[PDB]
C-alpha cells in the first residue's frame, strides 16, 4: 500500500520532498521535453 | 596609476563612515522597535555617537594578554578587517563606477568569503582561552557550512548570466530582475548571508548568556574594534550582493523615462539600505538557534535546496534554449 | 544581439587594422635585418635572416615572454 | 513622526555608498579624459595602443 | 599536439605536429621525418631561434 | 615502423572530424565563414 | 558532439544496420536474448534471497539482487542484439528480415 | 587581460596601511571532536563541486546536452555520497 | 549516441551495481526494524554476483569493446591485451571476494563498505588497464591507491592496521607525487600526453647525443613510481609492513590484483614507447636487488605473512627480468609468470585465511599439521614446492625462463644470482614442510576446518599447480597473443 | 628568461617538499604537508607548461590533480586521526611496532 | 624582478613550513606559499586557477589541516629534534637535485638574452584572434564536460571514495 508512505514522507520531510520535486523537474525537462521539441522542429 | 590611491581612499573612507553609522542605525532601529530612543545625547539625534565610541576605543589601553602567540593574536583582527575591506574593489555602484572590472569577479568574491574564516579561528587559538577556542571552532564550522549554499546560489545566478563579471550580472537583469523568478533562491541567499555573517538568528558570538563564549572575548581596544568593523562591513557587502544578484543592481524598477531620471547609484543605495534594514528587523524579531540546530539547517535544508535549484534552472534553460 | 553587433563591427574594420600592422611589421623587420647585417659583419658563414624552420613557413619572431598578451 | 530620527543614519549610509561610487567615477574620468569602459578586452587594449601611435605620429 | 589553444583557437604548434604525424604515418624509417620533427620541437621551445639571437648579442657585445 | 600501423594513427583520422569545433580553429576561418 | 561508431576490428558478418537505434535494438531481441535476460535476472534474485536470510532481509535483498540482475540481463541482451545488427556476431536471422523486408 | 588586478593590489596595500595605523595608534597614549574534521571533509567535497560548476555554468551554451548530462552524472555520484553521509549521521550534531 | 557506450558496458554496469550495493547496505544497516543487521556477507555475495556479471559482459562482447575507437581514443584504448588483462583482473577479484565470508562471519567484520571499496578499486584497475594517456593513467592509479589506503586501515581500533594505513598513505603519496612530476616533465618536453603521440615523438632517437634531459628525467621519475607500485627494491619497504598489518583479506587482494593492473600499465607505457636501454637497465638492476633482498629477508622471517610478502618481492624480481630483456618471449614469460604467481598466491592465501580462524601467526604454529589435518598439510606443501620452483609443478616455469633469458641475453652474473636465490628460496620454503611434517612439538594447535568456498578454490588451484604442465598450451598461446597485440 | 624562472619557482617548492621529508623524522604531520608541497609544485609545472606550449591539456590535468590532492589530504588526515586516537600520541616511537 | 620577489617569498615561507617548531604555524606558512603561488598564476594570465587555488587549497584543504592540527594540541617534545646533523645529507641531496633539476630546461629551452635594442617592436599583432576573446574559464569549460568527460567522472569517483573512507574510519555515532 505505497500511497500514504509518500504522504507521510512529504509531511515529515517537506524540504527533502521539495528538493526532489525541483530537481526532478530540472531533470525531466531535458530528458523528455527537449527531444520532443527537437523532433517537432525537424518535421 | 598615480590617481588609483585617490579612488581607493574614496572607496575606503566612506565605507568606514558607513559602517560607523550602520552601528548607530541598528541601535536606533532596535530602540524604536522597543519603544525607546537609542543614542540621542552625544550629538544631535546621537549623530556623534560613532565618533565618540571610536575615539574611546582608540584611547583605551590594549591588554594583549600574556599568551605565547602575541603576533597571531594581533594579526587576526587585521586579517579579517583587510578581507572585509578588499571585497569592495570589484563592487559596481553604477555603470562604470567600479574600481576593478574583474572578469572573474564572482569567483573572487567566493574566494574572499572562503578566506574570512581564518581571522576567527586564529583569534580563538591565539587567545589562550578554551572558551574562546570552542566558540571560534563553532563559528568557523558554521561559516564554512553556509559557504556551500552561498556558492551553489552563485552558480544559479551564473547559469542565468553566463559570465562572472558583476557589471554583466547587473546588465543581464535589464529585461527582468532575477529576484522575481528566483524569489525562493533570494530568500535562501539572504538567510545564508545572515548565517555567514554570524548574525541573528545565527549570532553564536553574541550568545554569551547562553554559556557560549565568543571568539573575541579576550580582545580589547582596537583589535575588538577591527573585528566589529569587519563584521559590519561584511553585512553591508552582503546587502550589496543581494542587491546586485537579484534586485537589478543600479537598474530602475521599471524601464521608463520617469524612473531613469534619478541616478543608478541612488537606486543601488536604496536597495542596499532595504536589506540592511532587514538585517536589523530580523535581529529585533526572533530568538536564536542552537549550534546543532543551525548546523542541521545548513547541511539538511539549504544545501539540498540550493543543489535542486541549480539543477532546475540549468535544465529549464538548456531545454528551451534560453541560455545566454 | 548587442554583442553580435559589436563583433560584426569588429569584423568589418579588421582588414585595415591588419594591413597597417603588416606594413609596420615589415618595415620594422627590414630595420632589424639591416641591423643584423651590420652587426654580424665579419662573421664567417652567417646568413642574415635565416629561417630556423626547415619547412620554411613564416612565423612571428619569438619574444621570450610567457604571457605578454595579458598585460 | 519621531521615527525620522532612525532614517538619518540610514540616509547617511546611503550617501556614503553614493560617494563610494561617484568619487571613484569622476577621478577616473578626469585622469583618463573619458569614463571607465566596462568590458575592456584584448581588442580594446590593442585599439588604445594603436590609436596612441595613430594620434601622436600624425 | 592536442590542438586546443589556451585562448580558444588552434594551438600554436599544432600544424607542425600534424605534419610530423602525417609524415610518420607512412615513412618506415623515422629518419625520414627528422626535419618536420625538429620543426615541431623548434615551435615548442624556440631553441634555435634564441640560440642564433644570442649569437648576435654575443658578437655585438664583443665588438663594443 | 609500428607507428605506421592503422591502430597507431587514431588522431590522424579523428582530429579532422573536429577541425571546425570552436576552441581549436584557425582564427581566419571565423572571418570567412 | 561529433560521434563516430567506426570500430577498430571490422565486422565479420553482413552489416544489417551500422548504428541501430535503441528502440530498434530492443525490438530485435530474440528468444535467446529473452532467455539470457531471464536466466541472469532469476539467478540474481536467487542469490539475493539466499544471501539475505542470515541478516533477516531476504525480501529487500531479493529486490536488490533482482535490480542488479535486471540491469545486467538487459545489458547483455542489448549487447547481443546490437552486435548482431552491426554484424559483429553471427546474425543469419537479422539478414533474413533484411533481405525479405 | 589581467590589467584590472593591479588596483586590487594597491587596494590591499592601502587597507593594510589603514589596519596598521588603527591597531598601532593605541600603543602611543586537549579534546578532539571528530565532527569538526567531518564538517571539513564535507565542505571540501562541496567546495570542489562549486569549483567544477563555474566552468560548466559559463559554458552551458556550447556543451549543450552532452555537457549537461555529464555534469548530471558527476552530481549523481557525489549525491550518492551525500546520501551515504546523511544516513550515517554525519549531518547530525546532536 | 547510445551505441558508442557499448565500449564501456562492463564499467557502466559494475559502477552502477556498486552504487546499488552502497545504497542497499546503508539503508538496511541503519534500520532499527531489522536490528541493524551485519551486511558484509550479503553485500559480498551480491558483489561477487556483480563481478561475475561484469566478467560475462566483458568476455562475451569482445569485438564490441573496440567500437567507436576514434570517439573514445583520447580517453582510453581497448584491444586484445586489455581484454585478457581485464578478464584476469575480474577473476582475481572474484576469487579474493569468495575467500572473505568466513572472515566476515567469525571475526565479525560487519562493514559492508569494505566490499564497496574493493569494487571501486576494481573499477579503478579496469580503467588502469585501458589507460592510454598519462592523465588517465594517473587518475586510475590514484583511485586504486585511495581505495587501498582506506581498506588497509579498516580495523580502525587495531595498532597494526592503523600503522599499516599510515605508512601506506605517506609512502604512496610520496611515490605518486614523484610519478606526477615525471608526467609533468614529459608533457613540458614533448607537448603531449597521449601514448601514441609519445610513441611517435620518442621513436628513432633515444639518446642521440642531443638528448632531451626533460624526457630522460620524466621517464626516470615515472619508472620510480611504477617500481614502488610493483614492490621492487629499493622502493619496496612499505610492502612487508603493509601486508602484515592489513587484515588478511586485504593482504590477499593487494598481493594479486594491483600487480596485473600496473604491469599492464608498464607494458603499454614503455614497450609501446621508445627510449634507450636505460629503462631496461633500471628494471634489470631492480630485479637483481629484488631477488637478493627478497631471498635473504624471507630467510630471516618467522611469521607466515611476512614470509609471503618477501617471497612476492623476490618473484616480482624474477618477473621483471622478463621485461628487461625486451623480446616478445620476454613479455610472454612475464605474463605467464604473473598468471602462475597469481594462482599460487591465491592458493597460499586461501590456506592462510583458513588457518586464521585459529589465529595462525607464526610458522611454528603449523607444527603437527600433517597429523591434525593430513590433506591440508599436503596441499600447503604442494604450494610451497611450487613456490620453490621444483618441477613438474607450475612454479617451475618462472625459474626456467629466468635462466633461459639470462643464457640468451648473454648474462652470467644474473644466472649466478638466480642459482643462489633459488637455493635460498628452496630452503626457506621447505622449512614450512619440515615444520608441518618433521617436528614433534610439545604443544599442538588444532585448526578449525575451512568453509566450502576456500576448499573448492583450494582444490581447483592445487589441481592446476600439480597438473598445468601436462596441458599448458592455452596459457602459452593466449600470452603469445597478448604480447603481439601490444605492437601490432 | 621567463620560463626558467617559473620553473625554478616550482623547483624550489618541490625541493622544499623533499627537504621536509628529510628533516622531519619525528614529525609525520609535516611529512604529509611536505608531500602536499610536492603536489602543488607539479600542479604549477602543468599550468606553466600549458601556457608555454599554448596547449590546454596542462590545465585539464591541473584541475583533476587538485581533486586528487583534496581527496588524498582528506583520507590522510583521517588515518592520522585514527592513529592518534588508538595511541593517544603522534610520536613516531608508537607507530613502529611492525618491523623486520 | 617580480618573479624574484615571489620566488624569495615562497622560498622563505616553504622553509618555514618545513622548519617551524609549532605545526599550526607550519599550516599558516603553507597558506602563505599558496597565496604566493596564486600571485604567480595571476602573472601567467590564468585567473581562474589563481582564484581556485585560494578557494580550494586555502579555503578548504588548509582549513582541514588547521582544524585537525589545532585539536591535536601537540606538545613540542613528541615532534622535536635537532636538525643540525642533517646539514651534510641535505646538502648533498639538495646540491645534486639543484644542479640536475634547476637547469633541466636550459638545454631544451635556451633563454633569450635581453639585448640593448628594442626587440619589442618586432611584436607582430594578429587581430583575428582578438575579435571574440575567451576567458581561461570558458576555455577550460569547453573541454572538461564533453571531450574529456571520462576523466571528470573518474575524479568524481575519487571524491566519493574520500567521503566513504572519512566516514568508515572516523565515525562514532552518538
Ligand atoms: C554595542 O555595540 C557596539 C560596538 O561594539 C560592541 C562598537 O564598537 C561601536 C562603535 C565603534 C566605532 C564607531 C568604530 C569606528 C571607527 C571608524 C569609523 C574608523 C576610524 C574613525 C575614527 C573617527 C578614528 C580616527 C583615528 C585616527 C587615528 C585618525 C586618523 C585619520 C558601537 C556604536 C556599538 O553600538
Amino acid at each position: 500500500p505505497v500511497m500514504e508512505k509518500l504522504r507521510m514522507f512529504v509531511a515529515q520531510e517537506p524540504v527533502v520532498a521539495a528538493s526532489c520535486l525541483i530537481g526532478g523537474v530540472g531533470l525531466f525537462l531535458p530528458a523528455v521535453v527537449r527531444p520532443i521539441l527537437d523532433s517537432l522542429e525537424a518535421s | 596609476y598615480i590617481a588609483v590611491p585617490a579612488e581607493i581612499l574614496g572607496i575606503i573612507l566612506p565605507l568606514l563612515l558607513g559602517v560607523a553609522f550602520l552601528v548607530l542605525a541598528e541601535r536606533k532601529v532596535m530602540a524604536f522597535v522597543q519603544r525607546r530612543k537609542g543614542p540621542d545625547v552625544v550629538g544631535s539625534f546621537g549623530l556623534l555617537q560613532p565618533l565618540a565610541d571610536g575615539l574611546k576605543l582608540i584611547l583605551k589601553e590594549p591588554i594583549s594578554p600574556s599568551s605565547a602567540n602575541f603576533f597571531l593574536f594581533r594579526m587576526a583582527p587585521v586579517a579579517t578587517f583587510m578581507l572585509s575591506l578588499v571585497a569592495w574593489a570589484v563592487v559596481p555602484f553604477d555603470y562604470g563606477m567600479v574600481l576593478s572590472d574583474l572578469n572573474i569577479g564572482l569567483l573572487y568574491l567566493f574566494a574572499i568569503s572562503s578566506l574570512g574564516v581564518y581571522g576567527i579561528i586564529i583569534a580563538g587559538r591565539s587567545s589562550n582561552s578554551k572558551y574562546a577556542f570552542l566558540g571560534a571552532l563553532r563559528s568557523a564550522a558554521q561559516m564554512v557550512s553556509y559557504e556551500v549554499s552561498i556558492g551553489l546560489i552563485l552558480i544559479t545566478v551564473l547559469i542565468c548570466v553566463g559570465s562572472c563579471n558583476l557589471s554583466e550580472i547587473v546588465m543581464a537583469q535589464k529585461q527582468i530582475w532575477f529576484g522575481i523568478p528566483l524569489f525562493p533562491v533570494l530568500v535562501m541567499f539572504f538567510i545564508s548571508c545572515l548565517a555567514e555573517t554570524n548574525r541573528a538568528p545565527f549570532d553564536l558570538p553574541e550568545a554569551e548568556a547562553e554559556l557560549v563564549a565568543g571568539y573575541n572575548v579576550e580582545y580589547s581596544s582596537m583589535g575588538f574594534a577591527l573585528f566589529f568593523l569587519g563584521e559590519y562591513a561584511n553585512m553591508i557587502l552582503m546587502s550589496g550582493l543581494c542587491t546586485l544578484f537579484f534586485l537589478g543592481g543600479w537598474l530602475p524598477i521599471l524601464d521608463l523615462p520617469i524612473f531613469k531620471k534619478i541616478p543608478g547609484s541612488i537606486w543601488f543605495s536604496i536597495k542596499v539600505l532595504f536589506f540592511l534594514f532587514l538585517y536589523i528587523w530580523v535581529r529585533a524579531a526572533f530568538p536564536r538557534y542552537r549550534y546543532d540546530q543551525l548546523m542541521g539547517l545548513g547541511w539538511k535544508v539549504f544545501l539540498p535546496l540550493s543543489l535542486a535549484w541549480v539543477v532546475s534552472v540549468s535544465g529549464l534553460l538548456v531545454t528551451f534554449q534560453w541560455l545566454p | 544581439a548587442l554583442k553580435e553587433e559589436k563583433y560584426a563591427a569588429r569584423r568589418t574594420i579588421l582588414p585595415i587594422l591588419q594591413a597597417e600592422e603588416d606594413e609596420r611589421f615589415v618595415s620594422e623587420w627590414k630595420k632589424y635585418l639591416e641591423y643584423e647585417a651590420d652587426v654580424m659583419k665579419d662573421v664567417p658563414g652567417w646568413k642574415v635572416g635565416e629561417n630556423v624552420y626547415n619547412s620554411g613557413r613564416w612565423m612571428p619572431p619569438a619574444t621570450g615572454e610567457l604571457r605578454p598578451d595579458v598585460w | 513622526l519621531v521615527w525620522l530620527e532612525a532614517m538619518l543614519p540610514l540616509g547617511i549610509i546611503g550617501g556614503m555608498l553614493c560617494i563610494m561610487g561617484n568619487s571613484q567615477y569622476y577621478i577616473h574620468k578626469a585622469y583618463h579624459g573619458r569614463p571607465k569602459h566596462i568590458g575592456h578586452d584584448e581588442w580594446d587594449v590593442a585599439m588604445e595602443r594603436r590609436d596612441k601611435k595613430v594620434v601622436e605620429k600624425a | 599536439a592536442s590542438g586546443w589553444g589556451i585562448t580558444g583557437n588552434k594551438g600554436r604548434c599544432y600544424d607542425f605536429w600534424m605534419d610530423f604525424s602525417e609524415c610518420m604515418s607512412h615513412c618506415r624509417e623515422p629518419k625520414d621525418c627528422t626535419l618536420l620533427r625538429e620543426d615541431y620541437l623548434e615551435c615548442l621551445h624556440h631553441s634555435k631561434e634564441f640560440q642564433r639571437r644570442n649569437r648576435i648579442y654575443k658578437e655585438e657585445q664583443r665588438k663594443l | 615502423g609500428f607507428w605506421t600501423f592503422e591502430r597507431h594513427n587514431a588522431q590522424l583520422r579523428w582530429d579532422p572530424q573536429i577541425s571546425q569545433v570552436a576552441g581549436r580553429r584557425d582564427p581566419y576561418d571565423d572571418l570567412l565563414e | 558532439m561529433n560521434t563516430d561508431i567506426t570500430a577498430l576490428e571490422k565486422a565479420q558478418y553482413p552489416v544489417v544496420d551500422r548504428n541501430p537505434a535503441f528502440t530498434k535494438v530492443v525490438g530485435n531481441f530474440s528468444t535467446l536474448d529473452y532467455l539470457r535476460f531471464s536466466t541472469i535476472t532469476g539467478i540474481s534474485v536467487t542469490v539475493g534471497y539466499l544471501s539475505g536470510i542470515k541478516p533477516g532481509i531476504k525480501g529487500p535483498s531479493m529486490v536488490t539482487g533482482g535490480l542488479i540482475g535486471l540491469m545486467g540481463g538487459f545489458m547483455y541482451a542489448y549487447q547481443n542484439s546490437a552486435g548482431r545488427l552491426m554484424g559483429f556476431f553471427p546474425n543469419d536471422g537479422e539478414v533474413a528480415s533484411y533481405q525479405k523486408r | 587581460m589581467m590589467l584590472e588586478f593591479a588596483p586590487i593590489f594597491i587596494y590591499l596595500v592601502i587597507s593594510l596601511l589603514v589596519s596598521l595605523i588603527l591597531l598601532g595608534v593605541p600603543f602611543l597614549f586537549s579534546r578532539f571532536d571528530i565532527r569538526f574534521y567531518l564538517v571539513s571533509i564535507l565542505f571540501l567535497i562541496f567546495d570542489l563541486e562549486v569549483t567544477f560548476f563555474f566552468p560548466w555554468a559559463v559554458s552551458l551554451n556550447k556543451i549543450d546536452l552532452f555537457g549537461f548530462w555529464s555534469m548530471m552524472a558527476f552530481l549523481f555520484i557525489l549525491t550518492i555520497g551525500f546520501l551515504y553521509e546523511w544516513k550515517r549521521g554525519a549531518l547530525d550534531w546532536e | 549516441m547510445f551505441n558508442l557506450f557499448l565500449a564501456v558496458f562492463p564499467e557502466i554496469f559494475i559502477i552502477n551495481a556498486t552504487f546499488i550495493l552502497l545504497i542497499h547496505g546503508v539503508v538496511f544497516s541503519t534500520s532499527k526494524k531489522y536490528d541493524y543487521p551485519p551486511l558484509a556477507s550479503n553485500v559480498g555475495w551480491l558483489g561477487l554476483l556483480s563481478v561475475l556479471i561484469t566478467l560475462l559482459l566483458l568476455a562475451a562482447g569482445a569485438p564490441l569493446l573496440t567500437i567507436a575507437h576514434l570517439f573514445w581514443n583520447n580517453l582510453f584504448r581497448r584491444d586484445n591485451f586489455t581484454y585478457f588483462c581485464q578478464i584476469f583482473l575480474l577473476l582475481s577479484t572474484a576469487g579474493t571476494i569468495s575467500m572473505c565470508f568466513d572472515f566476515f562471519d567469525q571475526e565479525r567484520f560487519d562493514a559492508f563498505e569494505f566490499i564497496v571499496l574493493i569494487l571501486l578499486s576494481t573499477c579503478g584497475m579496469l580503467f588502469m588497464i585501458s589507460a592510454y594517456d598519462l592523465i588517465a593513467m594517473y587518475l586510475a592509479i590514484e583511485l586504486q591507491s585511495l581505495c587501498f589506503y582506506v581498506i588497509a586501515a579498516s580495523k580502525r581500533k587495531s595498532e597494526f592496521s592503523t600503522e599499516a594505513g599510515l605508512k601506506y598513505l605517506i609512502l604512496g603519496a610520496f611515490s605518486s607525487g614523484i610519478l606526477l612530476f615525471g608526467c609533468s616533465m614529459i608533457y613540458g618536453s614533448t607537448g603531449a600526453t597521449h601514448f601514441d603521440q609519445l610513441a611517435k615523438i620518442l621513436t628513432g632517437y633515444e639518446i642521440t647525443g642531443a638528448r632531451s634531459s626533460g624526457i630522460f628525467m620524466g621517464i626516470l621519475f615515472i619508472a620510480v613510481g611504477f617500481l614502488f607500485k610493483i614492490t621492487a627494491v629499493p622502493f619496496h619497504m612499505w610492502a612487508p609492513d603493509i601486508y602484515e598489518g592489513s587484515p588478511t583479506p586485504v593482504t590477499a587482494f593487494l598481493s594479486i590484483a594491483p600487480k596485473i593492473s600496473i604491469f599492464a600499465n608498464i607494458l603499454r607505457v614503455f614497450i609501446y614507447g621508445s627510449y634507450g636501454a636505460t629503462l631496461q637497465q633500471i628494471f634489470f638492476f631492480c630485479s637483481i636487488a629484488s631477488m637478493i633482498l627478497g631471498a635473504l629477508a624471507a630467510m630471516a622471517q618467522t611469521k607466515v605473512k611476512r614470509l609471503l610478502a618477501y617471497s612476492s618481492i623476490g618473484h616480482v624480481g624474477y618477473i621483471c627480468i622478463g621485461f628487461s630483456c625486451g623480446t616478445i618471449e620476454g613479455i610472454q614469460s612475464l605474463l605467464i609468470g604473473i598468471f602462475i604467481y597469481a594462482l599460487m598466491t591465491m592458493d597460499a592465501f586461501a590456506i592462510v585465511l583458513a588457518l586464521r580462524q585459529t589465529r595462525v601467526k607464526y610458522i611454528a604454529d603449523l607444527g603437527a599439521l600433517a597429523k591434525t589435518n593430513p590433506i591440508l598439510a599436503i596441499t600447503f606443501s604442494i604450494t610451497m614446492f611450487s613456490y620453490a620452483g621444483i618441477p613438474p609443478l607450475a612454479g617451475f616455469c618462472s625459474k626456467f625462463y629466468l635462466f633461459f633469458a639470462a643464457l640468451g641475453c648473454g648474462a652470467y652474473f644474473l644466472a649466478l644470482v638466480g642459482v643462489v636465490t633459488s637455493v635460498i628460496g628452496c630452503f626457506y620454503y621447505i622449512r614450512l614442510v619440515k615444520r608441518m611434517f618433521f617436528d614433534t612439538p610439545r604443544t599442538w594447535i588444532l585448526y578449525e576446518p575451512m568453509d566450502r568456498n576456500k576448499s573448492l578454490l583450494l582444490a581447483m588451484t592445487s589441481f592446476f599447480i600439480t597438473l598445468f604442465l601436462l596441458y599448458p598450451s592455452p596459457l602459452f598461446s593466449v600470452t603469445h597473443q597478448m604480447a603481439l597485440s601490444l605492437y601490432l | 628568461m621567463d620560463l626558467i624562472k617559473y620553473f625554478t619557482f616550482s623547483m624550489i617548492i618541490f625541493i622544499l617538499g623533499i627537504w621536509g621529508i628529510l628533516l622531519n623524522r619525528r614529525n609525520i604531520l609535516i611529512m604529509l604537508m611536505s608531500i602536499e608541497l610536492m603536489l602543488l609544485a607539479v600542479n604549477l609545472n602543468f599550468l606553466v607548461f600549458s601556457v608555454s606550449l599554448d596547449d590546454m591539456m596542462g590545465q585539464v590535468f591541473a584541475l583533476l590533480v587538485l581533486t586528487v590532492a583534496a581527496a588524498e589530504s582528506a583520507i590522510g588526515l583521517a588515518i592520522f586521526v585514527i592513529t592518534f586516537r588508538v595511541r593517544g600520541t603522534i610520536a613516531v616511537e608508537f607507530i613502529n611496532s611492525i618491523q623486520g | 624582478m617580480i618573479l624574484s620577489v615571489l620566488s624569495s617569498l615562497a622560498l622563505v615561507s616553504g622553509l618555514m613550513v618545513v622548519r617551524a617548531k609549532n605545526p599550526v604555524h607550519s599550516v599558516l606558512f603553507f597558506i602563505l606559499v599558496f597565496c604566493d603561488t596564486s600571485g604567480l598564476l595571476l602573472l601567467l594570465g590564468l585567473d581562474f586557477f589563481a582564484m581556485i587555488f585560494l578557494v580550494v587549497y586555502i579555503g578548504a584543504i588548509a582549513v582541514l589541516f588547521l582544524f585537525v592540527v589545532m585539536m591535536f594540541h601537540i606538545q613540542i617534545a613528541e615532534i622535536h629534534e635537532e636538525v643540525l646533523r642533517y646539514l651534510p645529507v641535505s646538502g648533498i641531496i639538495g646540491l645534486i637535485f639543484w644542479w640536475e633539476m634547476f637547469f633541466i630546461l636550459d638545454n631544451e629551452s635556451i633563454p633569450l638574452l635581453p639585448t640593448q635594442r628594442n626587440t619589442t617592436s618586432l611584436r607582430y599583432t594578429v587581430y583575428a584572434g582578438k575579435v571574440r576573446s575567451w576567458t581561461n574559464l570558458e576555455t577550460l569549460g569547453n573541454l572538461l564536460y564533453t571531450y574529456y568527460f571520462v576523466w571528470f567522472l573518474v575524479s568524481s569517483l575519487i571524491l566519493l571514495v574520500a567521503m566513504i573512507g572519512a566516514i568508515v574510519l572516523t565515525m562514532h555515532r552518538t
